[PDB]
RNA sequence: CAUUGGUGAGCAGCGAAGGAUUUGGUGGAUUGGGGGAAUGCCUUGUUGA
């Protein structure tokens, strides 16, 4: 649908706040985590992305279960089974009600809906792949119990199959279908229930904070713990012989406690959003002091119990809320800049590892409004440029140390920073102040410098060429400002019909685009001072816009939905993408492939890929809503006789030339009469206004070759007559040569003189 | 044998059987070359060569005999045009160790170029430009 | 100038180890380097693909069945995909192993990876665009082996795998699970070391080699199984088949060995058809023609750096050369001929332009120095530290005269006149200077100016100034021709080696002993010293050159780094070599202002002024169409069509605006050109004259032009001396043709008339 | 006389209920020459079974 950009992919995501689960691969372990329409798969011990699913769903992924090598995911009615990323079966429920949880044991398939009904998948034989076939379809009337909180399976019960309500616990005889026990009315309503490494017992956390160590045998309590205003969310057991528990809470704050000398003994605070969620579920791994997190928050973290607190051993993460400004920091499309609403500030990494490293900020900085980088001085000091909002000093940061800068920037005029600019060679630092002073700095010693001031409201946009000659500004009143850099004189300006709220410079093709307020994007020249463009188009406010590597496209997006490629040399928008949520921000990479978008739902940057193979198109708007080679190769350091015959009867003689001219070197096809309509031949070739530097070729060839038959030892047969058939029109052709004698003479005499 | 290994800084042991080998290519030209009439210009002149090109790479230092062939040219020779026995002989360092301290760690310049190499060797005329960064 | 400058060639072919193969098409050659891949075209060597991201210098290479996929694989197992023209398509870790073999089937559905102790087939990924994360998919992998697998055979069936391993042993594989026969049987008895087998395209012969010379063949009797056929025992052969390689003619065969020598056979006559030698430097890998008529075989990298092509007729088709690294270069006259220097003692002529290796000349005892040429075209002078300089004219091949006469060993930067005359040479171990007479190298002085090594020297197009920069903080102005001598300045600062001569006489470029590279001119004001020379992975400053339009100097120290800059103080553009374990060593300047030279260990030149990039040079959108507004001056106005389409610059409207317009109208339209609008046309057509076959009407252009402007373009110089070179290329070098060939036919009338 | 080196007590200013210096383990990403034989050996001829 589109012809410049294509959906490629996105980056930055780690969870959502959707349950993980843990797999098994021999020996090792690794962790399936939702992110969307899309999961992911990483290890367990060193945390690599080692799988994104190829194939996103049509709706949200709900619940999420594994075995040895297949991944289960649910939405509206249909079972996703996956290897590697990889769909290899498609199985649905037999119904339209949307699917809750996924309980897989032996070679049932357990299919919870919102009902309360439960469908049931058999194997045929014991050693297939994955059920596929029905069995049967069991029911949850609300007489029995109130609706359905999950689905586990404890071990060694044949054929029982674990189904807990809000009240009560049915535990189930699916070969029979029969119902073999329900449990009594319990006070508080269930949220959390978790398998035992022993038998028969099933964990369950209340609506408060009550664990309840029931029994599936006997049918009654062993132990209850009462923690004061705790929403528990999740459990697990360390089976590492540390007999202990985790009880999660809605707030984020998490309980890791004893269950045998009965000791509260640490908190998670804050390590998972209480605005998202908290955490969402923690786990143990069977047999080693490691506890897995995650919560809503975008971050999973691996707490591992030192042998006694746990530690934050490694952990990956992003913005939990989504971005506000990005940039491209390299030249070769390897690491961006990340800022974000939520005030944290991260460098991602776009290759296979999806890698990527929070800045380091020394509660949080406020977040920042204007950014701007350059990659020329790295290593050595500072070179990225942050205002922030409502503030009055803009500070500084390294690439290279991934730490902040030393030095704040101030804008002597008690306003605020509106805008922020580098120069190429990193020396300069210049700033923009919402009362209009334009003051420039060092970035080497951090002192102040130069101050100038002509516009009289917020300076929305500086900017330098490349040679660091010519500053150019922009102010809310219409005026562009022209200086010179090299001095303090004040070279000349422009008035225009409306504000200006952006400005991006390219610098390889000395000119810039204003975004102004009639929703019209000017494209002006930077050396004479002159307006050379006008477009009009967008229906509503321009937001983010990037001028292509060559220089040659212009990609803006609006709030009308819409993302639009400017052709430059044409004056005409050659293509639009009208998408389904608007995107904040908009940059191309520095190489031609790569482009970049921010959006105001969800936390990921999408990645698009320029197709940059082809194109010779301009279509439009509004749709829906060699000459060496033969000259070295004659001398020689170290049928067709239809045709000539034919030529015999008439002038055939051009597809004769064309064999001639088609391939195969001749020499020692010319010595296998027939001389004459050679000739003949050659003069229908000269006749032509073409291809004389084969033709002369041939003609000295031909007097290399039979050159004693040509003399017939006393010449004047009717072979001189074609001769002079060739004769006088190669007299029609000395007109050339004379001409190469003037050219030669001349140029060699502007040469010397 | 080990005297020389252990008297020069030697970084290993390998350095005294390759000059072992070199020295030894040496005498036995000598010998080879010396078994010849003496008036036979050919080993006139060509022990002669082996003499000035053997002054100019700074082995024989001293001006020489013919029969100090025979006679001077052992590995500690060859081992004296290592670099940072110049530089303690043209009194920079203060003993070898130094020296060889200097140079594993990047202070030292033969012309216009860094060394890190402790066997580098110098001419009797490339040791005119030897200084410090 | 502000254009992409990018790689896209390599000075010289092969100097590192890898594999080697055709195209299908036969008029291709893919032949890499360690760093990047080069696969040249066969007629016109010119280059097409050049990726980079191998971080370590070894290829496996193969084309599937048209050339729409390459691959390359380095020692790590990632791998990186290109379609045609180096896009980058896919890239692909791809192994924690290294891999010894990459195979595609016929059919373009399957795909071969060896590595470890397994084997790797891969569903082969069609062309599309992107939006893979991860596009090689896993069809099967069959377990197992007994150790490694060092050769790959793959059959017409696509069902039919034939791999080698290293136990002495081979194995059988079906494809779509098949069990084709129901055996995967092994193949043993080998005495010796197995170096490949092959699988030969009638299913009947199941053929083997060991590393011996002895070959074993084996039926399809699946009494009932396997049975050999023929053997063999060699022991007084005595080296090691490096290589092996079998013909799709399905007749022949062809053997390398560590010898340096080329065995053919025939297949079930076993006779001996040829061997040839070429040293004795072993042969690394061979690969024949889909046609057998070509051959060609590569040498391994401490040998040869050689490939030849021999045919089945015998005689050599390619013969090349590119040896180690390199001293010195230095630009033609002509913008088309490279000279190289090299450590072993040559100097080798490259025709970079095309990819010839043209001639050599092999007089030199040691390593070679200094390079450079005259300016008549006829002559250039080579320096060396033999202790003598020579001299050397180009297709008379013969040695002018060999300049020495004082003690000496080392020579160190040689420069001669523009006039021809006297040629001055500098020891870098005398304190003084050396010139010579060419007409007999008399010995006129010997000027004794200095205090320390002389170590840069270069002349003026004033031709009355010598330059002498000498290694003592001091540089030194000489007159040659006067009737006197002269006083020569002081420095101020910082040890030089880096001299460099604007093309006037009146500006002075030189290196100071840090990353500060300075200017001054003849009256010795000091304009620009400028900032250091970054990117380590100390710093210095070894060759500096003035650009030939006299707005830009080049900086290369030997630090991984290249710079630009301008007259003025401004850094342009800073470009840089990636790879892993000096790079530069010299750098000079193209006379078509198209790109220029910088001589690396490695190899690598061209920067490519293109012209993809919209630059708008006088308000080149206020003429809104480049289509309707053209197309109205298509029909009226070609004074206009000139000014309007000239100001646009899309390349693919200039041929049909520069095409269309009439014979008669084209003085016209020369007299009435503006004098601002003149040099970037000018430069235009002495780059497409070049290509088409338009002679007489480029010819008409240039005549109305050069007829229209010349005692402009004889005042405002240096611009219209690289347009005016690059268009006196085009008319010698078509002048050479047409007066030959006119001759050719101007002898053949009047010899008629003799008998 | 040289706010000259070492050392200690105060003041202006900068900040507020904590500051300055120093170090260990841990996790993520990057990084042989000259002479000679008995004796022994090697090669070759021989002598008897």
């Amino acid at each position: 649908n589109s012809k410049i950009f294509s959906p490629f992919r996105i980056i930055g995501n780690v969870s959502n706040g959707v349950p993980f689960a843990t797999g098994t691969l021999g020996s090792t372990f690794y962790i399936v985590t939702c992110v969307g329409k899309t999961f992911q798969i990483y290890d367990a011990n060193t945390l690599h992305l080692l799988f994104v699913s190829e194939k996103e769903t049509p709706s949200s992924i709900v619940a999420l279960s594994a075995h040895f090598h297949y991944v289960y995911a649910a939405y509206e009615n249909k079972v996703g089974i996956y290897k590697r990323g990889i769909e290899e079966h498609l199985l649905e429920l037999e119904t339209d009600a949307n699917v809750e949880h996924l309980c897989i044991f032996g070679d049932y398939l357990c299919a919870s809906t919102d009902d309360n009904s439960i469908f049931i998948y058999k194997k045929s034989d014991p050693q297939d792949k994955y059920p596929s076939e029905f069995y049967t379809k069991l029911t949850v009337t609300e007489i029995q119990g109130g609706e359905i909180v999950s689905l586990q399976h404890l071990a060694t019960y044949l054929n029982k199959l674990t189904v807990v309500t809000k009240s009560n616990v049915l535990l189930f005889n699916v070969r029979t279908g029969k119902l073999v026990f329900t449990s009594n009315e319990f006070p508080d309503q269930i949220t959390t229930a978790e398998p035992a490494p022993v038998l028969d017992i099933i964990a369950l956390g209340t609506v408060t904070g009550e664990v309840i160590m029931f029994n599936m045998r006997k049918g009654k309590r062993i132990r209850t713990i009462k923690i004061p205003q705790s929403r528990i969310s999740s459990l697990s057991f360390r089976t590492d012989g540390s007999s202990h528990l985790s009880v999660g809470t809605s707030s984020g704050d998490l309980i890791f406690y004893d269950l045998d000398r009965r000791s509260r003994i640490h908190v998670l605070k804050n390590i998972h959003r209480e605005s998202y969620g908290g955490v969402t579920q923690a786990t143990f791994l069977n047999g080693q002091p490691i506890i897995v997190t995650s919560g809503g928050d975008n971050s999973l973290k691996e707490y591992v119990f030192d042998p006694q607190p746990p530690r934050y051993l490694r952990s990956r993460g992003g913005h939990s809320q989504p971005p506000s400004y990005i940039a491209f920091a390299d030249s070769q499309s390897h690491f961006m800049l990340s800022a974000s609403k939520d005030r944290s500030l991260w460098s991602f990494s776009l290759r296979k590892d999806a890698q990527s490293q929070e800045m380091s900020q020394r509660s949080k900085f406020p977040e920042i409004v204007a950014l701007a980088i350059e990659n020329a001085r790295i290593g050595e000091w500072e070179n990225i440029i942050t205002a922030h909002k409502d503030e009055k000093f803009a500070r500084t940061w390294d690439m290279r140390n991934k730490r902040v800068g030393r030095w704040t920037f101030d804008t002597t005029d008690d306003g605020f920073v509106k805008s922020v600019a580098m120069s190429q060679c990193g020396n300069f630092g210049f700033i923009g102040s919402s009362n209009g002073s334009i003051t420039i700095y060092n970035m080497q010693s951090g002192i102040l410098r130069k101050k100038y001031k002509l516009h009289k409201r917020a300076v929305t946009g500086i900017s330098l060429d490349g040679m660091n000659r010519k500053m150019v500004s922009c102010g809310l009143d219409g005026i562009v400002g022209f200086y010179d850099f090299n001095k303090s004189t004040l070279l000349g300006k422009l008035k225009l019909d409306a504000p200006i709220t952006a400005m991006v410079y390219h610098r390889s093709s000395d000119l810039f685009a204003l975004a102004l307020d009639d929703l019209s994007i000017v494209v002006i020249d930077a050396v004479t001072q002159r307006v050379v463009r006008q477009l009009w188009g967008h229906s509503n406010r321009i937001t983010a816009f990037d001028f292509s590597p060559e220089g040659r496209w212009i990609v803006s997006a609006s709030l009308d939905s819409t993302i639009r490629t400017w052709d430059l040399p044409t004056g005409g928008c050659i293509d639009g993408i009208i998408v389904d949520n608007v995107a904040t921000n908009v940059k191309f990479s520095p190489n031609g492939d790569l482009l970049a978008t921010t959006h105001v739902t969800g936390n990921g940057i999408c990645i698009w890929t320029n197709r940059a193979q082809f194109k010779t198109v301009s279509t439009r708007t509004i749709d829906e809503s060699q000459k060496k080679l033969d000259a070295e190769e004659q001398m020689n350091k170290f049928h067709f006789t239809k045709q000539l015959r034919e030529g015999s009867q008439s002038k055939d003689y051009s597809s004769l030339l064309a064999t001639l001219i088609n391939f195969s070197p001749a020499a020692v096809d010319l010595e296998i009469d027939e001389i004459v309509w050679f000739i003949d031949a050659l003069t229908q070739g000269l006749k032509s206004n073409k291809n004389f530097e084969l033709y002369e070729t041939f003609m000295s060839l031909l007097f290399k070759a039979h050159g004693d038959v040509i003399h017939a030892n006393n010449k004047n047969q009717d072979i001189a007559s074609a001769l002079q058939n060739w004769e006088d029109v190669h007299k029609k052709e000395d007109r050339l040569d004379d001409l190469v004698k003037f050219c030669m003479g001349v140029a060699a005499f502007v040469t010397t003189a | 044998d080990t005297q020389v290994m252990r008297t020069y800084h030697i970084q290993n042991r390998e350095d005294y059987h390759k000059y072992n080998r070199i020295c030894g290519d040496i005498r036995r030209l000598a010998n080879k070359l010396s078994l010849l009439p003496p008036t036979d210009p050919f080993r006139r002149k060509h022990e002669q060569l082996l003499l000035d090109k053997l002054y100019a790479m700074g082995v024989l230092t001293t001006k020489s005999k013919i029969s100090d062939l025979e006679n001077k040219v052992t590995v500690s020779a060859i081992c004296r045009r290592r670099l940072p026995v110049i530089m303690h002989r043209l009194k920079m360092a203060e003993t070898i160790q130094d020296a060889v301290k200097f140079i594993e760690q990047g202070h030292v310049r033969v012309g216009p170029n860094l060394i890190n190499d402790p066997a580098y060797l110098v001419t009797r005329n490339m040791e005119d430009y030897v200084t410090w960064v | 100038m502000k254009s992409d400058f990018k790689f896209s060639n390599l000075l010289g072919t092969v100097y590192r180890q890898g594999n080697i193969t055709f195209s299908d098409d036969g008029k291709q050659l893919l032949s890499p380097v360690g760093n990047r891949v080069s696969v040249f075209d066969l007629i016109n060597n010119k280059s097409f693909t050049f990726e980079y991201e191998h971080r370590k210098n070894i290829a496996a290479i193969d084309l599937n069945k048209q050339g729409t996929l390459l691959i390359s694989i380095d020692e790590d197992g990632r791998a990186i995909l290109v379609n045609f023209k180096a896009r980058n398509v896919l890239h692909h870790f791809n192994f924690k192993e290294k891999c010894s073999a990459v195979k595609f089937s016929p059919d373009g559905r399957l795909f071969a990876l060896a590595s470890g102790r397994f084997l790797q087939i891969w569903k082969t990924p069609d062309v599309n665009k992107d939006r893979q994360f991860a596009p090689f998919v896993r069809h099967r992998v069959h377990a197992g082996h007994f150790q490694d697998i060092t050769s790959l055979t793959w059959s017409q069936d696509s069902r039919f795998i034939l791999t080698t391993s290293k136990d002495l042993s081979a194995k059988i594989w079906s494809v779509d699970s098949e069990e084709k026969n129901l055996a995967a049987t092994t193949f043993n008895g080998h005495r010796d070391y197995v170096m490949g087998a092959f699988f030969s395209h009638d299913q009947e012969k199941i053929y083997t080699v060991s590393k011996d010379g002895a070959v074993f063949v084996w039926e399809f009797t699946k009494k009932y199984s396997w049975r050999i056929t023929k053997k063999h025992f060699f022991y007084a052969n005595q080296a090691k088949v490096k290589c092996v390689t079998f013909h799709p003619a399905t007749r022949l065969l062809a053997v390398g060995f560590t010898s340096g020598e080329f065995r053919l056979y025939d297949l079930p006559d076993f006779t001996l058809i040829q061997q040839l030698s070429m040293g004795q430097n072993p042969v690394n890998t061979v690969s024949v023609n889909q046609t057998g008529e070509w051959l060609a075989f590569g040498s391994s990298k401490l040998g040869q750096l050689l490939v030849y092509e021999w045919q089945s007729e015998s005689y050599i088709l390619k013969q090349q050369g590119h040896f180690d690294s390199t001293n010195s270069l230095a630009y033609s006259p002509d913008g088309s001929r490279v000279v190289t220097a090299s450590e072993d003692g040559k100097i080798k002529v490259w025709d970079i332009t095309s990819g010839f290796c043209l001639a050599t000349f092999e007089e030199h005892t040691s390593s070679v120095t200094a390079v450079q040429f005259a300016k008549r075209g006829q002559v250039m002078f080579s320096s060396s530290l033999d202790g003598t300089v020579r001299a050397w004219d180009l297709i008379r091949y013969r040695n002018f005269r060999t300049f020495t006469g004082t003690e000496r060993i080392q020579f160190n930067c040689l420069a001669v006149d523009p006039s021809g005359e006297v040629v001055c040479a500098g020891s870098l171990d005398n304190f003084d200077i050396h010139v010579w007479s060419v007409q007999t190298g008399q010995l006129l002085d010997a000027l004794s100016g200095h205090e320390g090594p002389v170590s840069c020297l270069s002349f003026s197009q004033e031709n009355s100034v010598l330059a002498s920069a000498s290694w003592d903080k001091t540089i030194r102005i000489w007159s040659i021709f006067g009737r006197s001598q002269q006083v020569e300045p002081i420095e101020v600062y910082s040890d030089v080696l880096a001299l460099s001569m604007r093309p006037d006489g009146k500006e002075v470029a030189v290196s100071t002993l840090k990353g500060q590279i300075s200017i001054f001119n003849i009256e010795d004001a000091k304009q620009v010293g400028n900032i250091d020379c970054r990117k380590d992975i100390s710093k210095f400053f070894t060759t500096i050159h003035y650009s030939f339009d006299g707005m830009a100097i080049v900086a290369g120290g030997n630090n991984n780094s290249i710079c630009l800059y301008d007259v003025p103080n401004e850094v342009l553009l800073k470009r840089f070599i990636v790879s892993r374990n000096v790079r530069v060593t010299s750098v000079q300047f193209s006379p078509t202002a198209n790109a220029f030279a910088a001589a690396s260990t490695e190899g690598l030149l061209i920067y490519s002024t293109n012209d993809t990039i919209l630059f708008d040079p006088f308000d080149l959108d206020v003429d809104v169409t480049p289509h309707s507004t053209v197309e109205a001056l298509r029909e009226k106005q070609f004074l206009n069509a000139l000014v309007m389409a000239f100001r646009l610059n899309e390349e693919y409207l200039i041929n049909k605006v520069y095409e269309a317009i009439p014979i008669k109208e084209i003085p016209l339209v020369a007299s009435n050109i503006p004098a601002i609008y003149l040099p970037r046309i000018l430069k235009f057509i002495g780059d497409f004259a070049i290509e088409s076959q338009h002679i007489e009407f480029n010819l008409i252009w240039i005549k109305a032009l050069l007829s229209a402007s010349g005692g402009y373009i004889n005042e405002h110089k240096y611009l219209f001396s690289t347009a005016m070179r690059s268009i006196q290329r085009f008319i010698v070098r078509v002048a050479k043709e047409v007066v030959n060939t006119t001759t050719d036919n101007k002898y053949t009338y009047r010899f008629l008339v003799s008998t």
